[PDB]
């Protein structure tokens, strides 16, 4: 069994420019910055499929 | 070290001083609520000249806001050119374009 | 203290709980160079009330 990837995800390349440092909450998480809109999130949570 | 300005005033031409500077970008940010301390840092000795010459890099860290932090450096292309070794024994950076 | 999900589910009613909440509005603010931490804290029980 290989799970299908599902309808709504996004494909992205890993690279080490997708992750940094950055300011959220008084706290240096890890964010994550999408490639298509650009938006930055901090956290695991709620970032895009 | 501290050098004393009636040292530097009064010592003999040839004696070789020994200043020391602060790069202060790493420099801790103070507590937003933290009360202000009393007192003001001074400096009487500069230098005429720049003083970090031989410096390659600088500010090798991570800004959580702003993309690269200020007055970061990054290292010259030419650390980094192998190059390659000449016919003559002679060392070359790489060529800048063909031909 | 920690309230478990456990006990807030199955303890008889009338059983009077302690819930504590931290205000965070003077939380120090992390360095600016200093690396990030893994982790994620997490709330799951709230107030319906100030």
């Amino acid at each position: 069994f290989v799970p299908d990837v599902p309808e709504g995800y996004v494909a992205v390349q890993y690279a080490h420019r997708l992750f940094s440092s950055s300011l959220a909450n008084k706290r240096n998480r890890v964010t994550y910055t999408h490639p298509p809109t650009g938006m930055a999130y901090p956290s695991p949570t709620g970032r895009p499929h | 070290q501290h050098v004393d300005a009636e040292s530097i005033m009064t010592a003999p031409k040839g004696k070789l001083f020994h200043l020391q500077f602060m790069d202060g970008l790493l420099r801790p940010e103070p507590s937003a609520f933290d009360p202000p301390a009393s007192g003001e840092d001074m400096r009487l000795i500069y230098p005429l000249q720049p003083i970090s010459v031989a410096r390659s890099m600088r500010a090798i860290v991570n800004h959580n806001e702003v993309d690269r932090p200020r007055g970061a450096v990054a290292p010259s292309s030419y650390e980094m050119d192998t190059g390659t070794l000449s016919r003559n024994g002679d060392l070359l950076y790489s060529p800048v374009a063909n031909g």
